[PDB]
């Protein structure tokens, strides 16, 4: 039923400055749903599903992309983690922790967890470490991978059901895995490297070969977009665990600019959040554009700027918001670059 | 003494000295004294890189004072003969032999530093032993300063009447002026 | 004999040289006569800090009793090229061409040791041969001589007459001296 | 030779050199002639122990019967520019500049072994050329014995005038009389 055209057109409330995930995400489920609702019990049976891995920088939004898109979604969503997991009985994790984490989304419906969705984050920290005279049974490393094969092909894994009261049950729940989506994305570091030494020029120290002058001035993003799955087992995933994962998206990167975007194109942006806050008083609040470059400058200067947003903006309103209810005949309040700083007071208008 | 330093990658750390580093970036040093151990070894790296990719630039910087002709001659050929376009770059200084190879690179990717400085004469010998052996290395080492003056004006664009006139004797070439005489292409005064 | 160091990291315990321990923190050791052995390793040293992060100062100590002067100019003209900002600092000695490097770092971040002592003068070279070949390579040397001195007054700030005079001869400056003159820019005499 | 030592840690068993042991200890090694290779070596080990931990004494065995005057005077400056108290012991002898780096450790933190020998006398130098070269160069031969003693005073708390005389000519001197001529604090004879 949803169209892809409506729900891209919805996700772009939730989303700026990235249109080639949106178009990929778009096609894989509103086949799923099809897939899922139509019976397809017609000449052509057991259609294929088309998994997606997601790539893109740190911060960039892919933890908004699920979770925006799980709230409008019917189905339920879970935020699982592949470091956790280790292999074969080990002391970190095992593979099933994640099937039953599902169920409590999905109320211990077996139907429902079959339409939900899963992501998972991180996915690069398992990427296959190769030292030869170490172990040579990487736990950590590639052995993670061939154990995610059988789950995201499809198999039925028992699952004690909410974990049962006390022994008394004693009973598991069978839980198909083969209809069910799995959404593999990290953010893979180095890789940048890997793919301009095959694709584009002489490039590193010498003098001639372009040097990394453009660290934050330009974006690495358009380089991914070639990104293929050779270049992936240079990194160290192995070609198997590739093919389960057809599907790639680029999420280039967040701009300085997007940021001020953030602030007041969304329907959750802080900006909005605050301003309703203080219209009940009878207060409006206003954001000037100088107020949103200094804010951007002190986020990028802090790691994953984009999750640093809301430090910034409530120390500055914290003191304000104190002195808002003592205060009356005050209709407006003004914030400027100064005062993001912290050298300056916001004006009060009455 | 030579620094080790590391790299990082996906499967794991690697040492690397400072010369094998810059290798895997295709660049190759060129110190000292040429000889027939030191060009050898410059030979054997060309190589590797060819295998390696046949498509991508190599960058040479050159800083020697010269030295033996043959050993010399042999990197000119290999430059040629393989696919890569072989940048040069000088730096402190290019004799004779470091001028000859200097602008034996490809054309429009040769550099030279502001305060680099090019000096070029003629070949050096000499023989001991009977009159006619003393005619035949003579006749030798001619050949090869008609040789050497024919390809530098291929690459210089000069003639190879202003290349003997200007190689009868030490000539020192500032590095605006190696740019005016067609030797190399531009400047790296700055990094852009 | 250099000491191995044990560097603690979040992936495990590595081992490195004392001096490519303090390579890692953009740190080059400018140690004897500058030949073009040592000068072109230092090269490598530089350019490889410039891909690793471009926006960090990096310091160069020397203590050197100076040496040839073409192995010299190679550093001066990699210091100017890359952007990062070469801290420059004078431990023990600063000889002639120790000192148009030590002056030759970015302003505002140039220091000398309380006791530190340097020496300038002019260059020194020398030729045997015909008179003809003995022209040709005085003249060349009086240029580099008068290159010398208008890059160190660039620096310095002086005129191009006033270093013309102080570096006819041996000329030994103290460290508060270098400051009157605008060699450096202060002393680092304890932390702070 | 070097004896290879295994220290025993948490994470696993680690095999050091004896010299890179005792540096993981704070304990750095002076030996043989003072030049620039040898002093621009330590320098290093200073500074690495300077951020590994900037409240903890460090112990300099020193044992050499002295060399170069401006390699000695750049560890002068970085033992009082760094916070660590340095802690200095004469091992064997210590000459002219062996002794100047004895004495400028911490005050109440040097030591000297019970057959130890110190020798103290002016500075050694030469020069061949014009007599107006002569004359630089004993000005500033001049500025540096009298910079030496006006720092021996310093430490030692005697005057000027009584380190003049006795800096005439070598003086030698034993391990018990050091402490009463204020050169060092007390004497190591046993463990306690
Ligand atoms: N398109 C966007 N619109 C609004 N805010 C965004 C957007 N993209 C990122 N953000 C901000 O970035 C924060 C973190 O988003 P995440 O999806 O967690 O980024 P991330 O790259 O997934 O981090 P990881 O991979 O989980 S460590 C959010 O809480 C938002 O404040």
């Amino acid at each position: 039923l949803p169209t892809p055209h409506e729900i891209r057109n919805h996700l772009d409330d939730y989303v700026i400055g990235q249109e080639q995930a949106k178009k990929v995400l778009a096609v894989a489920v509103y086949n799923h749903y099809k897939r899922l609702r139509n019976g397809d019990t017609s000449n052509g049976v057991e259609l294929g599903k088309s998994n997606i891995l997601l790539i893109g920088p740190t911060g960039s939004g892919k933890t908004l992309l699920a979770e925006t898109l799980a709230r409008l979604l019917d189905v339920p969503f879970t935020m699982a983690d592949a470091t956790t997991l280790t292999e074969a009985g080990y002391v970190g994790e095992d593979v099933e922790n994640i099937i039953q984490k599902l169920l409590q989304k999905s109320d211990y419906d077996v139907q429902k967890a079959q339409r939900g969705i899963v992501y998972i984050d991180q996915i690069d920290k398992i990427s296959r470490k190769s030292d030869n005279p170490s172990i040579t049974r990487d736990v950590s490393g590639e052995g993670v991978q061939q154990a995610l094969l059988k789950l995201i092909e499809g198999t039925v894994a028992a699952v004690p059901p909410q974990g049962g009261r006390k022994h008394p049950q004693q009973e598991f729940l069978q839980v198909d895995t083969s209809k069910i989506l799995f959404i593999c994305g990290g953010a893979f570091a180095g890789l940048d490297k890997v793919i301009s030494h095959r694709v584009e020029t002489g490039s590193g120290i010498g003098f001639g070969a372009t040097v990394k002058a453009k660290s934050d001035k330009a974006s690495e993003g358009e380089l991914l977009a070639q990104v293929e799955p050779e270049d992936l087992i240079k990194f160290g995933l192995i070609p198997e665990f590739i093919g389960r994962l057809p599907v790639v998206a680029t999420l280039n990167e967040l701009s300085e600019e997007a940021l001020i975007q953030i602030l007041k194109e969304p329907k959750n942006a802080l900006t909005k959040q605050y301003q309703a806050l203080f219209n009940l008083e009878g207060v409006d609040l206003e954001f000037r554009d100088e107020a949103l470059d200094a804010i951007a400058k002190k986020a990028m200067a802090r790691k994953t700027g984009a999750r640093g947003l809301r430090s910034i903006v409530e120390a500055a309103l914290l003191d304000t918001m104190y002195d808002l209810p003592s205060m009356e005949d005050v209709e407006k309040v003004v914030i400027d670059e100064s005062v993001i700083d912290g050298q300056s007071e916001p004006l009060l208008i009455y | 003494l030579v620094p080790m330093v590391i790299e990082q990658t996906s499967r794991g750390e690697r040492s690397f000295d400072i010369y094998s580093r810059l290798l895997k970036e295709r660049v190759i040093f060129l110190t000292g004294q040429v000889e027939d151990h030191m060009a050898n070894l410059i030979v054997a790296q060309m190589l590797f890189l060819e295998a390696e990719n046949p498509e991508k630039d190599i960058y040479l910087y050159i800083n020697s004072p010269g030295g033996v002709i043959t050993a010399g001659m042999s990197i000119y050929d290999t430059m040629q003969f393989i696919k890569p376009d072989v940048s040069t770059i000088c730096m402190g200084q290019a004799a004779s032999m470091g001028a000859f190879l200097l602008t034996a690179g490809a054309k429009g990717k040769r550099f030279c530093l502001p305060n680099s400085r090019v000096m070029i004469h003629q070949p050096l010998g000499g023989y001991q032993g009977q009159a006619t052996d003393i005619e035949i290395h003579a006749r030798e080492i001619l050949k090869v300063k008609g040789r050497m003056n024919e390809l530098m004006a291929l690459h210089t664009g000069q003639s190879l009447e202003q290349i003997e006139r200007d190689t009868e004797r030490d000539r020192f070439l500032s590095a605006p002026e190696a740019v005016e005489y067609g030797l190399v292409d531009s400047i790296l005064t700055h990094r852009n």
